[PDB]
């Protein structure tokens, strides 16, 4: 299970 | 002065890595996600709504005699993967690996989203972006890189993740003997707060290697490599049983595979991910499909070289009033 850190 | 620490995968995919950072006095030990895609250092702590704790260590600001609220300060940020979370904000002594900063701003969660309350084993972020993605309000904060650099011995840190092992996190030198050949720099741009950089071009296996820029961010809190469709697609078209299937987000293909290399390049210099890097593992436990470590940055708007791709390497983020990037084989 994926991550991805910012941002809209 | 310098800092050495253990960075460990949380789960046996690779998924994200946590280092442990002590905060407070006496020191309250909490592992962190060292996120280079953002800028805010914040906890699970006992300001965090009851309900939405869930396993993690929390950070409690009345027991540290070094706290000090900062007034009127609030944060609240959000993430590409769409988990959120809010707060007030502390500083306190934080130390990583021997490296003690005082006055860091801890962001305190009053609330965090579902996806941070399902995973126990990351109490919070440490962002190593540049400072001006940093959310709190009135005023931002200074990542714990940029509070560091005066007594670091070099303004820099290095990240060497392992493929399902631990890895370390370095800060103030770069270790000679974690890496081979020697460390191949390139230019930053800081105009979106990242650690932005153009990679020269890329090969699939032994073909050959194309020129053309690729822009992207290194970003250690993504776990994935993100690039152009033509060139995922490009990489897929060597596997024959790979599919893009949309029910499971992605390309697929039959776990019993072996996967070719995939080479970027760094100006003259080329690093190369081996195909069992890319093979991020069974779609479901048993599954004889498996889920491709390399996928399409077209939803997302960006390239992102994710955790596949560095921890292939060894990459210096040189901190230096112009920063620069590098990366050596390891």
């Amino acid at each position: 299970t994926f991550q991805a850190f910012l941002r809209e | 002065s310098t800092g050495s620490a253990t960075t460990t995968p949380i789960d046996s995919l690779d998924d994200a890595y946590i280092t442990p950072v002590q905060i407070g006095t006496p020191a309250q030990t909490l592992n962190l996600d060292f996120d280079t895609g953002s800028s805010d250092l914040w906890v699970f702590s006992s300001e965090t709504t009851a309900s939405e704790v869930d396993g993690q260590t929390i950070y409690t600001p009345s027991k540290s005699t070094t706290a000090k609220l900062l007034s009127g300060a609030t944060w609240s940020i959000s993430y590409g993967d769409g988990s959120s979370s809010s707060g007030d904000v502390y500083t306190d002594t934080v130390s990583v690996g021997g490296l003690t900063v005082t006055g860091q701003a801890v962001e305190s969660a009053k609330k965090v989203s579902s996806s941070f309350t399902e995973d126990s084993t990351i109490d919070g972020l440490l962002g190593l972006a540049f400072s001006t993605l940093n959310t709190v309000s009135p005023t931002q904060q200074k990542t714990f890189f940029d509070n560091a650099k005066a007594s670091l011995d070099s303004p820099v840190f290095t990240a060497d993740l392992g493929y399902h092992a631990p890895g370390t996190y370095n800060f103030g030198f770069i270790d000679t003997t974690a890496y081979t050949g020697s460390i191949t720099y390139t230019a930053v741009s800081t105009k979106q707060g990242f650690w932005e950089w153009t990679s020269t071009g890329y090969a699939v296996g032994s073909g050959t290697f194309k020129s053309t820029s690729i822009d992207g961010i290194a970003d250690t809190g993504t776990t994935l490599l993100y690039l152009p469709a033509t060139v995922v697609s490009a990489y897929w078209a060597q596997v024959s049983g790979a599919k893009s299937s949309s029910s499971v987000g992605g390309y697929v293909f039959p776990c019993s595979a072996t996967l070719p290399s995939f080479t970027f390049g760094v100006g003259s210099a080329r690093i190369v991910i081996p195909g069992d890097y890319i093979d991020f593992g069974p779609i479901s436990t048993g599954s004889s499909s498996c889920f491709g470590g390399i996928q399409s940055s077209a939803g997302i708007g960006i390239n992102i070289f994710g955790d596949v791709a560095l921890k292939a390497a060894f990459v210096v983020f040189n901190g230096a009033t112009t920063p620069t990037l590098g990366f050596a084989s390891k």
